[PDB]
């Protein structure tokens, strides 16, 4: 016999914040000797990238 | 592609000042010398090691 307006909130996430990292930096930074030494495993971090 | 970076030039400032000699000769050249079971232990500090 009567009706009632009812209000809800729903919430789902949309997205996340882009992170963006480098490996010589985040590694070990200025070293050439480390990049060096990296430059000999491949391209692990350009496929990171 | 790649990163950005900065190329460096030269230190800033010093260690703390060495103007000593350290006396690596008194454990090194010594009249007499200890045994295995009580040695001798001497501090060598605040000087130059060559
Ligand atoms: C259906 O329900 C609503 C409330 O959910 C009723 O509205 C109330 O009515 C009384 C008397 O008419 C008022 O004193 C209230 O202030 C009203 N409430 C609101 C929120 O407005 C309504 O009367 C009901 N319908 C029937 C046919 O009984
Ligand atoms: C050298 O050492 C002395 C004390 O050992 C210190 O006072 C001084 O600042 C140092 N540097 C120079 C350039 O004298
Ligand atoms: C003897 O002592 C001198 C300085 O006192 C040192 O230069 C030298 O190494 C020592 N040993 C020998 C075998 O000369």
């Amino acid at each position: 016999t009567n009706f009632t307006i009812s209000v809800t909130t729903e919430i789902l996430p949309v997205s996340m914040t882009k992170t963006s990292v480098d490996c010589t930096m985040y590694i070990c930074g200025d070293s050439t000797e480390c990049s060096n030494l990296l430059l000999q495993y491949g391209s692990f971090c350009t496929q990171l990238k | 592609t790649s990163n950005f970076r900065v190329q460096p030039t030269e230190s800033i400032v010093r260690f703390p000042n060495i103007t000593n000699l350290c006396p690596f000769d008194e454990v090194f050249n010594a009249t007499r010398f200890a045994s295995v079971y009580a040695w001798n232990r001497k501090r060598i500090s605040n000087c130059v090691a060559d």
